[PDB]
């Protein structure tokens, strides 16, 4: 509730708003690029590794309590 | 093809 | 190193700066996304493609303006349905409508009955497939009112050269006489009238037993031949049968050229051959059988 | 606030690195799209109303095949199923990989969309089916030339497979809004058309039952939920155009997720987009193969 | 799924 301490609350709403946001956008992008190798000459091969924003959720998490 |  | 607490105030508005930074970017990506999709939704482009002009036979969309080879929608007077067919249109205005062709071996033509009627194997834009177009369509392209018309044989060798024979009111029958062939006289041709049966040399009525005019199609499911056995059958092939035949075009495919009574499952030969321009043990490399109005071909 | 601000740094910073890859990705995706998938389907010259005609014509491989359903209309392609129980199967819908996108407006789904076939390799001719959407329009036209069964094979990202027929199959036209009818049910992946969600009871299950629903698409609204907001739709949520009723058992032209298994945190608006049947693997599980295809009845 |  300090000055700074209501900064760093709003930081941590928003991280892992974005952490969860990012997580989808990687997983549209992913389907939205295989949806063009029906289409266009190839399709950009890659792999979705949700690991890493899975990890990165929880160790969100550990540190806001 | 002539057959026998 | 835990900063001092005076760290905190500057070090908590960096955050806010690439925290923001991120969000904007976020933004930004997925408009690009947005583009991307735009560009994803047309199926592949297909090579293949069919030509608008339509008409009653190849010679019809020939007159219309069809200008190149190529797959085209037919469909003459008395047919129920119009047709995918392929018309070859050479430089004079000519428009032939092949219902035959061979030229690898890929097509199996050892079909039944109905396969033979409606036809089976590939057409392409640029008549490089194996097919047989159908004796029903066949019969219907050959047989408009009024209209006389005329077959072509083109034959290819496996050393280079190439043979045709023609023959004048080429015609097929309908099923209720088993798509029999008739046709006035041989129209000429470097290939020789392998129609008008072939002295063999086994005995006096090869000529006659092996001659094709007024034969009735036959296939191993439905034999319509002039001989006991069964001359489809033991050729593996659907064709215009008698005792058995000079021509066969619908034979099967021997590699090479040259075959022998053993390469064959019952001696008898059953290869892709014409008596008047090769032996009996000669199969060709190339076949093509096609049609156009009579009145068309050199007045 | 001691270890605290050190976590905060490095998850935004990770992300951002990963904002660099993924524009990275999407950048070189629209270089590629300067430039065409292509086939070469050299047409099949057995032709007939439908796969049912050819197949009795002797028509014995599957592949594309050239077919007229009436004088009306002219021929277009279709792939053909000529060995899966007796053959004649004319496939209205195909799902098997993520190349076509399904998420299209109203007209999309009307003209049709989508690869009929590709190339068997080495062939002139296309013996495998693509991702594609037959069209509403000829889906319609198919079913109202009389009894029409359905057939729906699926396939788990492990190989196991299981089909849900339907003796009696039929689709309006669009004036109609292209109104879905199914019954005579059989097979072994449960009967979400009619009976709606396995795992949901009473009113729930009902409103997850697609038999007698209008179609909709992200951008034409025939759904059995009846709200307010312009972005509470069974099509914009779910993506992809469908019978949708409120809003789902059966998502067949869904959102197509690798690996099957997939979350709420992953789906775009939180629901249950994806190639799902939820009276067989529930609703968090895109098939790895989806398909529907028709024949006459008899 | 369903919107209940
Ligand atoms: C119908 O479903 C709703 C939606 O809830 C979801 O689906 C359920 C089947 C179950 O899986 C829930 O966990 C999901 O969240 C149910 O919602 C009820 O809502 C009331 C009012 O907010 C709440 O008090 C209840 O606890 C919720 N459900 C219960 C009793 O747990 C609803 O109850 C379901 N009813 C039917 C027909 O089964
Ligand atoms: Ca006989
Ligand atoms: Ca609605």
């Amino acid at each position: 509730v300090i000055e700074k301490v209501q900064h760093i609350q709003l930081l941590q709403k928003n991280v892992r708003a974005q952490l969860v946001d990012m997580k989808r956008l990687e997983v549209d992008i992913d389907i939205k690029i295989r949806s063009c190798r029906g289409s266009c000459s190839r399709a950009l091969a890659r792999e979705v590794d949700l690991k890493d924003y899975e990890d990165q959720q929880k160790q969100l998490e550990q540190v806001i309590a | 093809g002539p057959r026998p | 190193y835990e900063a001092s607490i005076l760290t905190h105030d500057s070090s908590i508005r960096y955050l806010q700066e690439i925290y923001n930074s991120n969000n904007q970017k976020i933004v930004n990506l997925k408009e690009k996304v947005a583009q991307l999709e735009a560009q994803c939704q047309e199926p592949c482009k297909d090579t293949v493609q069919i030509h608008d002009i339509t008409g009653k036979d190849c010679q019809d969309i020939a007159n219309k303006g069809a200008k190149q080879s190529g797959l085209y929608f037919i469909k003459p007077l008395k047919a129920n349905q119009q047709f995918l067919v392929y018309c070859e249109i050479d430089g004079s205005g000519n428009g032939w409508t092949v219902f035959q062709k061979r030229l690898d071996g890929s097509v199996d033509f050892k079909k039944n009955w109905i396969q033979y009627k409606e036809g089976f194997g590939h057409l392409s834009p640029t008549g490089t497939t194996e097919f047989w177009l159908g004796n029903e369509k066949i019969h219907l392209i050959s047989t408009q009112s009024a209209i006389p018309y005329a077959l072509r044989v083109e034959l290819e060798d496996w050393n280079g050269r190439t043979s045709t024979a023609d023959y004048a009111m080429f015609k097929v029958g309908p099923e209720a006489d088993k798509y029999r062939l008739t046709y006035a006289y041989f129209a000429g041709g470097d290939a020789g009238d392998a129609f008008d049966g072939f002295d063999f040399g086994d005995d006096p009525s090869d000529k006659f037993f092996t001659s094709h005019n007024g034969m009735q199609f036959s296939t191993w499911d439905n034999d319509n031949d002039k001989f006991e056995g069964n001359c489809a059958e033991q050729d593996g092939s659907g064709w215009w049968m008698n005792k058995c035949h000079a021509g066969h075009l619908n034979g099967v495919y021997y590699q090479g050229g040259t075959y022998s009574k053993a390469s064959t499952p019952n001696g008898y030969d059953n290869g892709i051959i014409w008596a008047t321009w090769k032996t009996r043990w000669y199969s060709m490399k190339k076949t093509t059988m096609k049609i156009i109005p009579f009145n068309r071909l050199t007045i | 606030i001691p270890t605290n601000l050190r976590v905060l740094r490095s998850i935004l910073e990770n992300l951002r690195s990963k904002i660099q890859k993924l524009e990275s990705d999407v950048s070189a995706q629209m270089e590629y799209c300067r430039t065409p998938c292509t086939v070469s389907c050299n047409i099949p010259v057995v032709s007939g109303k439908e796969c049912e005609e050819i197949i009795r014509k002797g028509g014995e491989t599957s592949e594309m095949y050239l077919i007229q359903p009436d004088s009306s209309v002219k021929p277009y392609r279709v792939y053909c199923d000529m060995n899966t129980e007796n053959g004649g199967w004319t496939v209205i819908q195909n799902r098997q990989d993520g190349s076509v996108d399904f998420g299209r407006k109203w007209d999309p789904y009307k003209q049709g969309f989508g690869n009929v076939a590709t190339n068997t390799d080495g062939k002139n001719y296309c013996g495998l089916p693509g991702e594609y959407w037959l069209g509403n329009d000829k889906i319609s036209q198919l079913t109202r030339m009389g009894p029409t069964e359905l057939l729906i094979e699926m396939e788990d990202w492990k190989g196991d497979k299981v089909k849900a027929h339907y003796g009696g199959f039929t689709v309006q036209n669009e004036a109609n809004k292209y109104q879905i009818s199914v019954n005579k049910y059989r097979g072994t992946a449960g009967n979400a058309l009619m009976d709606g969600a396995s795992q949901l009871m009473g009113e729930n299950r009902t409103m997850t039952i697609h038999n007698g629903m209008f179609f909709s698409t992200y951008d034409r609204d025939n759904d059995g939920w009846l709200t307010s907001d312009p972005r509470k739709q069974c099509s914009k949520e779910d993506g992809g155009g469908w019978w949708y009723n409120r809003c789902h058992a059966a998502n067949p032209n869904g959102r197509y997720y690798w690996g099957g298994q997939y979350t709420w945190d992953m789906a775009k608006h939180g629901t249950d987009d994806g190639v799902v049947w939820m009276n067989w693997k529930g609703s968090w599980y895109s098939m790895r193969k989806m398909s529907m295809k028709i024949r006459p009845f008899f | 799924g369903h919107r209940p």
